[PDB]
C-alpha cells in the first residue's frame, strides 16, 4: 500500500511518495484496436476500473491508464500514465495545442508490412512533437522478421531523418520495452506552483439506483489536470459551469463552485494530487449538474482561473494543402482539404476541450467560428480546427486565437 | 410514463420564397386553418401530454398566433412550452438545446410544424418500448413511413425516399433519397449483418414524425456535425462499428401522414385535406374553437361557410370550400379549390385548382388556373392565369395582362420574379506533381517555411521514397518553378530572376532537405540535370551554383567536389561562367 500524506510544500514529477501519477505517455501508431491489449498486457487488464458508464464519445476521448513500472519485493520510482485515443488524429490535435501533452510519443508499428497507417503515425508524431518504435508482431519467422526488421530499419532512417531514434523489435519483449522506456525517456518539467486546472474529459455519477437519502455522492468527475497541484477540501472553480439560454438570447454561463471533497483516482489516491493522469475528483456538486458525460468541456480552475467564457473566437486560418500522411492508392483527389465555407463545422480542439464551431465569417487569414458550447482556455493559445472526412474527425489546420467575445455571469 | 413531444415549427430550407418573407410557412392557410393548428391537434389526437415548441424566425408572429389558440387554453389536456430563441438554427440545434435544457424524459415525440396527419402510433410506441426493454436501450428512433404509389402526386421527385429495411423486425438498414439518381446503389455490408431478411421499398412516404429515445439528443451533441434527420441517419447508418444503435421502422396503411416542403407538397396536401384524406381533422368539424371557421359539408365535398350568399348560375362541381363573409358574383365556375374567409369574387370567372386565402378581391371576366393568392390581394378585370402562378401579400395585377406559367410576383424584387403594381408593367512522377502542387499553394498563398517543411514531410511519408530522391524530386520542382514562371523566353536572366526569390524564400526548406553532404552531393547533381535540361538558360547554370553557395544549401566543398567531378556534365561545367563562378567562390572565401 501506499504512504502519501497531506503534508507537502514543493513535490517533484519523479517524486516516489505519490506513487499515482508521475509522467504521461501518448500511443499513436498502427493499432487498429491493438494498442489497447499492449496496455493491458503492460499495465493490467482490469486495473483501471473506478466508474464505468455508457460510452458517449468513444472516438473523441482518451483514455489513461496506469502504469507502475517498478524495478530491483520489488521498489517502484515513477509511474507512466500511457494515453490511448481512438483514432490518431484525435491524438495529435491534442498534442499540437499547446504544451505538457504527450511527452513520451510511443510508436506501435506493426512487423507485418509498411502500410501507409503507419505513414500516417510518423506524419501524426512529426505534428506532435522522443519516439518509442515497438514492433508488436510477435511470433514469426527468423528471416521473415529479420526482413520485416530491415525494412522497420529504413521506416526508422527516414524518422531518424526527422525524429526518429528509438531502437525496439511476449511478457519479456514487454518488460524490455518498459526498461527501455524508464531508462530513455526523461521526466518532463511540470509547473506545479501555478493554479489546478482540470479540464474534464469524461464526467461519471457515483451515485447508484435507488440508493440512500445520507449516503449520496455526486459529482464524480474526471479529467486531466493541466498545471498545479489539486488538494481536497479547495474550493474547485467550474470556469464553463451551467449555460442556460432562459434570457431568450445569448446564453449566460454561470461559473458553479464546489468543495472537492476528495479525489479518487484508480487506485486509493491521496488528497494531493498531481498531473499526467486520469485525475477523479468527486465534489460537492449536484448529481443533475455532473450527468454521464454531461459536465465535460469544463475547466475546473482553483484559484479564479483568467480563461473566460468564449461564445465567438476569431482565430488565424490556417489549413493545411493535403492530409499528414494519408494518402491511399486511389488518392483521388482525397487528401485535400478544403477552405473554410461559410456555415460548416469544425472540431476546434484547444488543448484538451474539443468543442465544435461553425465559420461564421472568414477573410483570407481570419476566420471567426461561433462555438456551439462555452470554451475558456486562453486568449491567445494554439487552437487546432479538425473535419470529419469520411466518418473520422481528422486534423485540417491549426492556428492562433486572435480576439474572441467573452461573457461571464454570477 | 409521460408523452412529450418536440414541435420544430420553423423549417430551415429555403423552400417557400418570398411567401415565408411576410408570415411563416407554419402560418399559412390550408383550408383557413394554419399548418401550426394541424400539427397541434394530430398531437392531441395522439394522446401527447406536453409539447415545446421551436421557432427561431418570425417567432413573434408564431406565439402571438397559437397563444389565442384552443391548445393555450388552460382547460388544454395537451400544455404548450414555448421556447423562443434567435440563436439556432437547424433541428439538430434544436435538439442539443433540448439536451441542453433537459426537457424530455423517456420515448419523446418528434415533429416538424408543417405535418398533417391523423394516425394514432400507440401501436409503434409500444413496439418501440418493447425493442427497448428486450434490447437494453439498442434501438433509439422508430421512423414512421405511410405506404403509398411512386406515381401518387402527393410524393414529388424532390422528396422521394428509397429505404432498404427488414422484413421480420423492421430495422432500417439504409436510407437515401431520389434528389437527381436515375440509378440507386445500395451496400453491401447489409446482407452481411442480416442473413434473415432484407427488403428494398419504395413505396413509403415521409411523415417526419419519427419517434425516438432521448438519446438522439446525446447523439447530436457529440456530432456536431449531423445539420437536420436525414444525414443523422445516413451517418448513423454508416457508423455501425461504433455507436451501433438501431433504427427501426413502422408503416402506416389505413391512416394518413405527410408534410409540406413546395408548392407540389402544399397542393397535394391541400387536396387531400378537402377529400377527407386526413379524417377526422376536416373543416367542417372544426377541431379548434373559432366562429370564423364554422362550416357545413353539402354533397361532392362542397364546404359552405356562413353568410356566403351565393349567386345565380355559379356553379360549384366539386371540392369546394367557401370561407366565412365570401362573397361570390354570378355565372361563377369553382372546383377543387379552397376560397378564404372575407373574399370577394367577380362574375363569369372560372377557379381551376386555386388556393385562393383571406381579403383577397378577384373581379369579374378574371381566368385563374392552379394559382397561389395569398392575405389582401386585388385581382382585376380581363386577366388570364396559368397554372403555377403565385402572388403574395396584396400584389395587384393589371387589367389585360396575362401571366406565364412559371410567375411569381411579390413586393419584394430580388426574391420574387417581379413586382407589381395599379399597371402590370414594370510513382515518382504523382510524388514530383505533389511536391510541385504544394510548392505553387505555398508560393500562392505565402505559406510560412514550417508548415512547408511539415508537407513535405507528409508528402514524403504518403510516398515511402527514399530522401535523395525526395531531395532531387524538391531539386527538380524548384528548377521546375523558375522554368514554369517564363513560357517560352529562352533566356537566363528571366531564369535567374526567378530562382532568386524562389530560392531565397524556400532556403529553409532547401536547408531541412538537404542536410549532409551526400544530399548536397544529390543536389549538385540534380542541378547539373536541370541545368543540362534547361541549357537555353545555361547561362544562369553559373548563377544558381553562386546562389546555392550564398543561401547555404550547397556548401564551397561540394561545390568543389561536384566541380571537380566530371562528359557531357564536363563539358558544360567547364564553360566561362561556370569558371568564373568557381574562381569567385575561391576569392570569396579565402
Amino acid at each position: 500500500l501506499t504512504t502519501l500524506d497531506v503534508t507537502k510544500l514543493t513535490p517533484l514529477s519523479h517524486e516516489v511518495i505519490s506513487r499515482q501519477a508521475t509522467i504521461n505517455i501518448g500511443t499513436i501508431g498502427h493499432v487498429a484496436h491493438g494498442k489497447s491489449t499492449v496496455v493491458k498486457a503492460i499495465s493490467g487488464v482490469h486495473t483501471v476500473r473506478f466508474k464505468n458508464e455508457l460510452e458517449r464519445n468513444i472516438t473523441i476521448k482518451l483514455g489513461y491508464a496506469n502504469a507502475k513500472i517498478y524495478k530491483l519485493n520489488f521498489k517502484l520510482v515513477r509511474h507512466v500514465s500511457f494515453v490511448d485515443c481512438p483514432g490518431h488524429d484525435i491524438l495529435m490535435a491534442t498534442m499540437l495545442n499547446g504544451a505538457a501533452v504527450m511527452d513520451a510519443a510511443l510508436l506501435l508499428i506493426a512487423g507485418n508490412e509498411s502500410c501507409p497507417q503507419p505513414q500516417t503515425s510518423e506524419h501524426l508524431a512529426a505534428i506532435e512533437i522522443h519516439i518509442l518504435i515497438l514492433q508488436n508482431k510477435i511470433d514469426l519467422v527468423k528471416e521473415s522478421q529479420a526482413k520485416e526488421q530491415y525494412e522497420q530499419i529504413l521506416a526508422f532512417v527516414q524518422g531518424t531523418v526527422a525524429e526518429g531514434a528509438p531502437i525496439i523489435p511476449l511478457k519479456y519483449n514487454i518488460e524490455v520495452v518498459c526498461e527501455y522506456i524508464v531508462k530513455k525517456i526523461p521526466v518532463p518539467p511540470r509547473d506545479f506552483t501555478s493554479e489546478p486546472r482540470l479540464i474534464v474529459i469524461r464526467s461519471f455519477d457515483v451515485n447508484k439506483p435507488g440508493c440512500e437519502v445520507d449516503d449520496l455522492k455526486g459529482g464524480v468527475a474526471g479529467g486531466s489536470i493541466l498545471k498545479g497541484v489539486l488538494k481536497v477540501g479547495q474550493e474547485i472553480e467550474v470556469r464553463p459551469g451551467i449555460v442556460s439560454k432562459a434570457s431568450e438570447g445569448k446564453l449566460m454561463c454561470k461559473p458553479k463552485f464546489s468543495k472537492i471533497v476528495s479525489l479518487f483516482a484508480e487506485h486509493n489516491d491521496l488528497q494531493y494530487a498531481a498531473p499526467g493522469g486520469l485525475i477523479g475528483v468527486g465534489t460537492k456538486i449536484d448529481p443533475t449538474l455532473c450527468r454521464a458525460d454531461r459536465m465535460v468541456g469544463q475547466v475546473l480552475g482553483a484559484v479564479g482561473a483568467l480563461p473566460e467564457i468564449f461564445t465567438e473566437l476569431e482565430i488565424s486560418y490556417f489549413l493545411l494543402r493535403r492530409l499528414l500522411g494519408v494518402r491511399t492508392e486511389g488518392d483521388k483527389k482525397a487528401a485535400k482539404v478544403q477552405k473554410l465555407s461559410k456555415n460548416e463545422v469544425l472540431m476546434v480542439n484547444i488543448g484538451s476541450l474539443s468543442t465544435g464551431g461553425r465559420v461564421s465569417a472568414v477573410k483570407a487569414d481570419l476566420g471567426k467560428i461561433v462555438l456551439t458550447n462555452p470554451v475558456c482556455t486562453e486568449v491567445g493559445e494554439k487552437i487546432a480546427l479538425s473535419r470529419r472526412v469520411e466518418k473520422h474527425w481528422r486534423l485540417i489546420g491549426w492556428g492562433q486565437i486572435r480576439r474572441g467575445v467573452t461573457i461571464k455571469p454570477t | 410514463p409521460p408523452l412529450q413531444a418536440v414541435l420544430v415549427a420553423d423549417s430551415f430550407d429555403r423552400r417557400f420564397f418570398p411567401i415565408s418573407k411576410d408570415q411563416p410557412r407554419v402560418l399559412l392557410p390550408l383550408a383557413n386553418v394554419a399548418l401550426i393548428d394541424y400539427t397541434l391537434e394530430f398531437l392531441t389526437a395522439t394522446g401527447v401530454q406536453e409539447t415545446f415548441v421551436f421557432c427561431c424566425w418570425k417567432a413573434a408572429q408564431i406565439k402571438e398566433h397559437l397563444l389565442k389558440s384552443k391548445w393555450c387554453r388552460p382547460t388544454s389536456l395537451n400544455v404548450v412550452r414555448i421556447i423562443t430563441s434567435e440563436l439556432y438554427r437547424s433541428l439538430g440545434d434544436v435538439l442539443r438545446d433540448v439536451d441542453a435544457k433537459a426537457l424530455v424524459r423517456s420515448d419523446f415525440l418528434l415533429v416538424y410544424g408543417d405535418v398533417i396527419s391523423n394516425i394514432n402510433i400507440t401501436r409503434a410506441l409500444e413496439e418501440h418500448r418493447l425493442r427497448r426493454k428486450l434490447e437494453k436501450n439498442v434501438s433509439v428512433m422508430t421512423m414512421i413511413f405511410k405506404e403509398s404509389s411512386p406515381s401518387h402526386p402527393t410524393r414529388c421527385h424532390e422528396d422521394n425516399v428509397v429505404v432498404a429495411v427488414d422484413s421480420t423486425t423492421n430495422r432500417v438498414l439504409h436510407f437515401q433519397k431520389t434528389q437527381g439518381l436515375r440509378r440507386f446503389a445500395f451496400p453491401l455490408s447489409l446482407f452481411q449483418g442480416s442473413s434473415d431478411g432484407v427488403e428494398v421499398r419504395y413505396d413509403l412516404l415521409d411523415c417526419h414524425i419519427s419517434i425516438c429515445s432521448p438519446q438522439v439528443a446525446q447523439l447530436f451533441t457529440d456530432n456536431f456535425d449531423y445539420q437536420t434527420r436525414d444525414d443523422f441517419v445516413r451517418g448513423l447508418l454508416v457508423n455501425e462499428e461504433i455507436l451501433g444503435n438501431q433504427i427501426h421502422m413502422h408503416v402506416t396503411a389505413k391512416e394518413y401522414g405527410a408534410r409540406v416542403s413546395n408548392l407540389h407538397m402544399y397542393s397535394a396536401v391541400c387536396a387531400d385535406v378537402i377529400r377527407r384524406w386526413v379524417y377526422p381533422l376536416t373543416p367542417e368539424a372544426n377541431f379548434t374553437d373559432s366562429t370564423t371557421q364554422s362550416c357545413t359539408h353539402s354533397r361532392h365535398n362542397i364546404y359552405r361557410g356562413p353568410e356566403v350568399s351565393l349567386g345565380h348560375g355559379s356553379i360549384l362541381e366539386e371540392n369546394v370550400l367557401l370561407g366565412s363573409g365570401t362573397v361570390i358574383g354570378s355565372n361563377c365556375f369553382i372546383t377543387n379549390s379552397v376560397i378564404g374567409p372575407g373574399c370577394h369574387i367577380g362574375d363569369n370567372v372560372v377557379l381551376d385548382q386555386t388556393y385562393l386565402w383571406q381579403g383577397v378581391r378577384v373581379a369579374a371576366g378574371a381566368q385563374i388556373h392552379q394559382s397561389l393568392l395569398c392575405d389582401n390581394a386585388e385581382v382585376k378585370e380581363r386577366v388570364t392565369l396559368k397554372p403555377r402562378s403565385v402572388l403574395t401579400s396584396q400584389v395587384v395585377v393589371g387589367p389585360n395582362i396575362t401571366l406565364p406559367e412559371g410567375s411569381v410576383i411579390s413586393l419584394h424584387p430580388p426574391d420574387a420574379e417581379e413586382d407589381e403594381d395599379d399597371g402590370e408593367f414594370s510513382d515518382i512522377k504523382v510524388f514530383q506533381n505533389e511536391v510541385l502542387g504544394t510548392l505553387q499553394k505555398g508560393k500562392e498563398e505565402n505559406i510560412s517555411c514550417d508548415n512547408l517543411v511539415l508537407e513535405i514531410n507528409s508528402l514524403k511519408y504518403a510516398y515511402n521514397i527514399s530522401l535523395k530522391e525526395v531531395m532531387q524530386v524538391l531539386s527538380h520542382v524548384v528548377l521546375e518553378f523558375p522554368l514554369q514562371q517564363m513560357d517560352s523566353p529562352l533566356d537566363s536572366s528571366r531564369y535567374c530572376a526567378l530562382l532568386l526569390p524562389l530560392l531565397k524564400a524556400w532556403s529553409p526548406v532547401f536547408r531541412n532537405y538537404i542536410k549532409r553532404a551526400a544530399d548536397h552531393l544529390e543536389a549538385l547533381a540534380a542541378i547539373e540535370d536541370f541545368f543540362l535540361e534547361h541549357e537555353a538558360l545555361g547561362i544562369s547554370m553559373a548563377k544558381v551554383l553562386m546562389a546555392f553557395y550564398q543561401l547555404e544549401i550547397l556548401a564551397g566543398e561540394t561545390i568543389l567536389s561536384w566541380f571537380s567531378q566530371r562528359d557531357k556534365g564536363q563539358q558544360l561545367r567547364k564553360n566561362q561562367q561556370l569558371q568564373r563562378f568557381i574562381q569567385w567562390l575561391k576569392e570569396a572565401e579565402e
